[PDB]
């Protein structure tokens, strides 16, 4: 249990998180990584 | 001190109290 | 009087072991005895 | 005497290559594998990995989150979410970066979402040590 | 001269041993119906608290020795805070009544167990399992140590409050004499700093010796 | 002929110390360390504890009894 | 002179209790930190505990009986 | 003066049961600890637990019959 | 013969505090170790560690006092 | 007188076994925690402990035939 | 005679310094396993090492100022 | 008479060198753990288990010092 | 006089000695449980200990030869 536990953040969450922080490190050359990402692409439709 | 041969009426003033009073005291209780 | 009838199921029922105080009556005259004997002797 | 395999959603670095040991800056604490460890199963951390070849140069990655798995025989699996190098990376920007997220602590207001910026900070200031 | 209180048996014309020993029971009125006043309600709760965690263990035949252990250790504790005031008597000093209290109920589990599950009773000396081939070495290990529980059951209580009563009043002799030479509050300091762990150290002596009992009468249910 | 022999039996005596320092040391000691591996259950643990200190305690005070003792 | 050796001898024999701290100390350390590690085994953890408090107490209060008896 | 360099040989050396203590706390909480990992394997942990605590045990009878003989 | 009897005495009874020597050491190992796992924390561990560091210090200052007692 | 001296040197020298009970408890501990970790090990695991077993009671030993050497 | 039953208190008081050798033996054995299990956090592991080694030294000094003032 | 105090003021101040000998397992029995988890840092982990060994037996010579002024 | 005196601290002298064996357990005990892991590297840890039993006996043997001395 860390502090990230306990505090309503799931371990893929938090992978979420320090991918896309690492992610920004990167150099404005090979920042076309982002393209490759691109993880929003699916929309959620609920039952009612 | 402590050991001076007058153990009978302390052993017999326990028991009674023990064994009688907080007994019948403790039964008058609800949960 | 009027307490023993309050638990006599207790008395008659459980503590049937637990009234073997007969032990520590013979260990405490024991140890009186030899006290007195003690003392006796001076 | 290892067959390992440093694998990414995206490239492959190592596909059942022999190394003598490998480092690892997993969760609880670091690790050290070598011959026949152990069997034990732990997530990462942000931090840096190094693999010591058989000639004996070592060869450098960072990750950022996956598993680790070290099995009965010498056969580990290191499958990691995020695997770059140094090389295409901005030590300014990260500096940037870990500054604003300083000021964001105080910014923030409830816990949950100040842990997720402590998350940001913690990852800011992991990567700007090397 | 400091062994003046143990070694006084409630001096008098008439020894009033047995006055002082009834009183603290002047202090748990008996309810009388469905509402009542605040004095009684933190009475029954607390009994009710320490029920539950206790005798939470024994299968049926230990639920009947409740009130036994209840009325014990409301007892104990009781006799035990009563005695911090400054010029109190307390009974548990005394080894008379400790030596009559540990031998009955110890006495009772252990005749107990034989009455009823006498092959199994006899079992426990030897430990289960294989102990390798050392077996006679340790038979005769264990049923020595069965009988000085009693003897260390009373013993601690015995001694553990003395200790703490002689210490007290020692360091109130220390800070009463230094105030002639120079000046130190250091002495009063860790007098009353000391208090706060004398205060609460009978509870837990009176826990401990409820609880190896509760243990002890498990083995054999 | 009695006074100095006395005085040095309690003064031997007093050692028996130094066996509660090191447990109530070495419990304490693992409570930190088990706190640390989980903040839930707090209370528990520190009752854990408290009950060991307290039972070192006990086993260890008895020591100055006998110096008492043989002192008057 | 006879009974200032019984005192001496007396005062000096109960200093071997120390080990009774420190093995008491040491048994309750490792309950805390086990039960951190898996709050599933209670009871059969407070079982070996208590028999371990059990069985250490024993050395010390035996020599405590040592001195006592030679004492008197 | 015999009686009296019995009676402090003897008080001296009654002083070696204390490592016997300290071992069998040592023991029993290793096995505490060794429960939590593998419960199946709780069968073959007790042999080891009970050799040590017997050889523990037997070194302090050891030291307590060589202080008796020299009471006597 | 009198003050210099006691003066042994009086000295023999120091080496009480030498057990309050281990139980600060032994606390302190523990709080670099226990945090170093979890670099959060801080200010409940240093807490319980000054808890245990006074504790013990105070359980030597038991034998010190007696110590000083016994000169007077 | 030599009696005296005898006694005195023989008691003392006798109190030098706590280190090897010691020593055993903390051998035997060792073996249990490290065969619970990884299984399948037994042998160099074992053969750890009896070396130092040996050790520790060798070392005893030596004080033994010291004890025994005063004595006569 | 006053001068015979000096310099045993002062041999006896500097048994003391056994403590602090055993923690100061331990303190800095907890900060290498803590440093190996997280290279990251030292200065701050350096600085709590230095301040108990500090804290248990400057406690085992008590016993040679003791024996120290005595002897003198 | 005084050469009986020098001697056996001599002998007990002797006793002091236990705490060190004790103390050195810990700091190189401490590498040993700490390297097999991480072997890479090997070099780091020995400057502070020589620190400690150094430490421990500077304060165990301390004791030597004091015993060899006391004999002459 | 003189010879008793001489016997008596002699006798004390080899106290001390109690601290290697208690050390040696906790050596050999390390090994165990680091050969537990990484088992391969197994001569590097072999080599450490061997040096820490080394020093400890030779800490030991320093402690002994004042007994020789003394008496001789």
């Amino acid at each position: 249990v860390a502090y990230w536990r306990q505090a309503g953040l799931s371990y893929i969450r938090y992978s979420q998180i320090c991918a896309k922080a690492v992610r920004d490190a990167l150099k404005a050359e090979f920042k076309a990584n982002a393209e490759k990402t691109s993880g929003s692409n699916v929309k959620i439709v609920k039952v009612k | 001190q402590l050991d001076t041969s007058t153990w009978f009426i302390t052993i017999t003033s326990m028991i009674m109290t023990l064994f009688i009073l907080f007994q019948l005291k403790i039964s008058n209780y609800s949960y | 009087q009027f307490q023993f009838t309050g638990i006599k199921k207790y008395f008659n029922s459980y503590t049937l072991t637990g009234r073997m105080n007969c032990v520590l009556a013979t260990y405490g005259g024991i140890a009186l005895l030899v006290l007195y004997f003690k003392l006796r002797s001076k | 005497q290892m067959s390992f395999t440093f694998a990414s959603p995206t490239q492959v670095f190592f596909n059942g290559a022999n190394v003598r040991q490998v480092d690892v800056p997993t969760q609880t604490g670091a690790f050290g594998i070598l011959a026949s460890h152990v069997p034990t199963l732990q997530v990462l951390r942000p931090g840096l990995v190094v693999v010591h070849a058989e000639d004996g140069t070592t060869s450098k990655y960072f990750v950022s989150s996956g598993s680790v798995t070290v099995n009965a025989d010498s056969s580990v699996q290191l499958l990691a979410e995020e695997a770059v190098t140094l090389d295409m990376l901005d030590p300014g920007v990260a500096k940037a970066n870990l500054e604003k997220a300083q000021s964001e602590l105080l910014g923030a207001a409830d816990e949950a979402s100040r842990a997720e910026i402590q998350i940001r900070i913690e990852a800011n200031e992991a990567l700007v040590k090397a | 001269n400091l062994f003046a209180s143990f070694i006084a048996p409630t001096m008098m014309g008439l020894p009033i041993v047995t006055l002082i020993i009834m009183f603290p029971s002047l202090l748990f009125p008996t309810p009388k119906r469905l509402i009542n006043n605040r004095t009684i309600s933190i009475q029954q709760w607390l009994i009710q608290l320490t029920s539950k965690q206790m005798m939470a263990i024994h299968n049926q035949k230990g639920q009947t020795w409740s009130l036994m252990l209840m009325s014990l250790i409301m007892f104990i504790g009781s006799t035990n805070i009563l005695g911090l005031l400054p010029h109190s008597f307390t009974p548990t000093t005394q080894l008379s009544m400790n030596l009559g209290m540990a031998i009955p109920l110890w006495s009772a589990t252990v005749f107990t167990g034989f009455r009823y599950k006498t092959k199994t009773s006899l079992a426990h000396f030897l430990p289960q399992g294989t102990p390798a081939l050392l077996i006679p070495m340790l038979v005769i290990i264990e049923t020595i140590s069965l009988f000085i529980q009693p003897v260390a059951l009373a013993v601690r209580l015995t001694a553990n409050i003395t200790a703490g009563h002689l210490l007290i009043h020692l360091i109130g002799g220390a800070t009463l004499a230094l105030l002639n030479i120079n000046t130190m509050t250091a002495f009063i300091t860790f007098t009353i700093l000391i208090l706060l762990t004398i205060l609460e150290f009978a509870v837990a002596l009176i826990q401990a010796y409820v609880f190896t009992l509760l243990v002890s009468l498990y083995l054999h249910d | 002929i009695d006074t100095a022999a006395k005085f040095i039996g309690a003064g031997a005596a007093t050692v028996g110390v130094a066996g509660s320092g090191a447990g109530i040391g070495t419990v304490f000691g693992s409570l930190i360390i088990g706190y640390a591996r989980n903040p839930s259950l707090k209370q528990q643990l520190f009752s854990y504890a408290i009950l060991g200190f307290a039972l070192s305690e006990a086993m260890g005070l008895f020591c100055l009894m006998v110096a008492f003792l043989i002192l008057f």
